[PDB]
């Protein structure tokens, strides 16, 4: 047990950090239920010529299709990531990207530290098809491709071709956390 | 493809359980050299296959930047997280921010935690400060989102000390901390204040000069 005393020390020292400018970058996701909905907070680098690094962030809203049935919600937690692409063509026409993940226990919380319940429609092993589409700046584009991976391990590969709009005129990688 | 993380027993799984029926997601994305993407995205199941579609739409990309002119490189890990003691240290924390105890931070409880540590903070600052984490853009700083930023969290400490030691004589005494205590919110007993002066005060004169001060501050 923390000695009562330096707690307040250091929540003190704490709300003096808050305040203060001069923020780093961080690379990290945060899980966190909103509603019935599963939030998520991510803070990413990107790798720049030169090495330096752009950093960028994200807030998602995850919302379950299943409209009857319990589903047993988390409470706060973290997922690690490595997203690390295997192969380009020429002009990021086609590209071959896998990623590890995990989620991380931080504390008992929301659905008590007891796990949901296993589904049987998630196999050991599972194919994924996937089409994104839109624009950046203006320019559109359509991309699709296949994968597939191991859910239970948190490994995947996917596969993605850019079927209109090529050679898109900015860096793939902005795409490669949204399929 | 949230589908595949590594979800150990004791967390709920959100993304597993929703099949057969998946799940949706609405994300966005703010660059730090200003270039904003929007994606929604459904995540379905076809016959043994997921199947997902995604749209996205980036807007306000430099020119000049490096995703306009293709000069990345790849992403870094993504591996930071805070311990389970830190969150409960930083839940403490925030509720000095949270004095109605609601559950979101304010611009008007941020403003006074930054007056009572001595802070002269406009309106143009008190946005700017809370527009850096607010995740969600309501206004306000809830408790996921100031986790989000003490993570990302000499000079200032010395303004600490100078707020904290009332007379400028080098020396926080009891009756100042009491003082800076109680209006930021703290609930506690004379007895514990004088507590606090103890666990800081190494060479036992009865009150906290700057070095013990930094020691428990920092
Ligand atoms: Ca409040
Ligand atoms: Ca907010
Ligand atoms: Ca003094
Ligand atoms: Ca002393």
């Amino acid at each position: 047990m923390v000695d009562s005393s330096r707690r307040k020390w250091n929540k003190t020292g704490h709300a003096v950090r808050a305040i203060g400018r001069l923020s780093s970058a961080i690379n990290t996701e945060m899980m966190y239920p909103a509603d019935g909905g599963l939030r998520g907070y991510t803070h990413m680098a990107l790798k720049v010529d030169g090495g330096g690094h752009l950093s960028c962030s994200f807030v998602t809203t995850y919302r379950s299709k299943k409209t009857v049935g319990n589903i047993k919600m988390p409470g706060i937690h973290y997922v690690s990531h490595r997203l690390e692409r295997l192969e380009e063509s020429d002009n990021e026409m086609f590209v071959v990207q896998r990623e590890h993940a995990v989620a991380k226990f931080v504390g008992l919380g929301g659905g008590g530290g007891t796990g949901g319940s296993m589904n049987s429609l998630i196999k050991e092993n599972m194919r994924m098809k996937v089409v994104l589409e839109g624009s950046v700046n203006g320019h559109q584009f359509k991309c699709t491709g296949e994968g597939e991976g191991n859910p239970y391990m948190g490994t995947q590969t996917m596969r993605i071709k850019v079927i209109e709009g090529g050679p898109l005129p900015f860096a793939f990688d902005i795409l490669a956390t949204s399929f | 493809s949230r589908t595949f993380i590594k979800y150990p027993k004791g967390i709920p799984d959100f993304f597993k359980q929703s099949f057969p029926e998946g799940f949706t997601w609405e994300r966005v994305t703010r660059y730090e050299d200003g270039g904003v993407i929007t994606v929604m995205q459904d995540t379905s199941l076809e016959d043994g296959c997921l199947v997902y579609h995604a749209q996205v739409r980036g807007v306000n990309f430099p020119s000049n930047g490096a995703v306009m002119q293709k000069k990345t490189k790849g992403w870094e890990p993504t591996r930071d997280q805070l311990t389970e003691e830190q969150i409960a240290e930083f839940k403490e924390a925030f509720s000095l921010f949270d004095k109605d105890g609601d559950g979101t931070i304010t611009t008007k409880e941020l403003g006074t935690v930054m007056r009572s540590l001595g802070q002269n903070p406009t309106e143009a600052e008190l946005q700017d400060m809370i527009n850096e984490v607010d995740a969600d853009g309501d206004g306000t700083i809830d408790f996921p989102e100031f986790l989000i930023m003490m993570a990302r969290k000499e000079e200032e400490i010395r303004e600490a000390f100078r707020v904290f030691d009332k007379d400028g004589n080098g020396y926080i005494s009891a009756a100042e901390l009491r003082h800076v205590m109680t209006n930021l919110g703290e609930k506690l007993t004379d007895e514990e204040v004088d507590e606090m002066i103890r666990e800081a005060d190494i060479d036992g004169d009865g009150q906290v000069n700057y070095e013990e001060f930094v020691q428990m501050m920092t």
